């Protein structure tokens, strides 16, 4: 807020940067009906990922 | 289900990270996916009769 | 040259096409192959040899 005349307005590229990119994030992220699901390598163990 | 009823399944039973592949940002809508693959799978294992 | 391929191939394959999508078919989509025991004869099928 350098000096009274000056009229010291400021940009706010950073905030509409990160809430772009966090907009993405949650988008992909936290959109699902899940986080997460495990998967096995064999039918032997498939009864347990679940 | 088959028996409908909690077992308790000593944890230290279950398999490694080792044979384990894990995946994370599902879409919201892949049980509709699912379902379409596994009537698909119904149709084909239906049209052998071996 | 189905001659070659009758049931036990059929259900290999048949399983790895699930295996590629919807994994734990062993036990809740295609009856184990050890388990997979030839059916009886019906009486329809009996009375008409005689």
């Amino acid at each position: 807020p350098v000096t009274a005349g000056s009229s010291s307005w400021v940009d706010r590229t950073v905030w509409e940067s990160v809430n772009g990119t966090l907009q993405d994030i949650i988008n992909v992220f936290c959109s699902g009906d899940e986080a997460v699901t495990f998967v096995a390598d064999n039918q032997q163990d498939s009864d347990a990922a679940d | 289900q088959t028996p409908r009823g909690m077992i308790q399944v000593n944890p230290k039973q279950l398999p490694a990270r080792h044979n384990l592949q894990v995946v994370v940002a599902i879409s919201p809508n892949e049980k509709a996916e699912r379902a379409q693959k596994l009537i698909s799978l119904k149709q084909l294992i239906a049209a052998d009769a071996q | 040259l189905a001659p070659l391929f009758g049931l036990e191939q059929d259900r290999y394959m048949t399983a790895q096409i699930f295996e590629l999508m919807g994994i734990k078919d062993t036990h809740k989509y295609l009856l184990p192959l050890e388990q997979y025991q030839p059916p009886e004869p019906s009486p329809m099928e009996i009375l008409q040899l005689e």
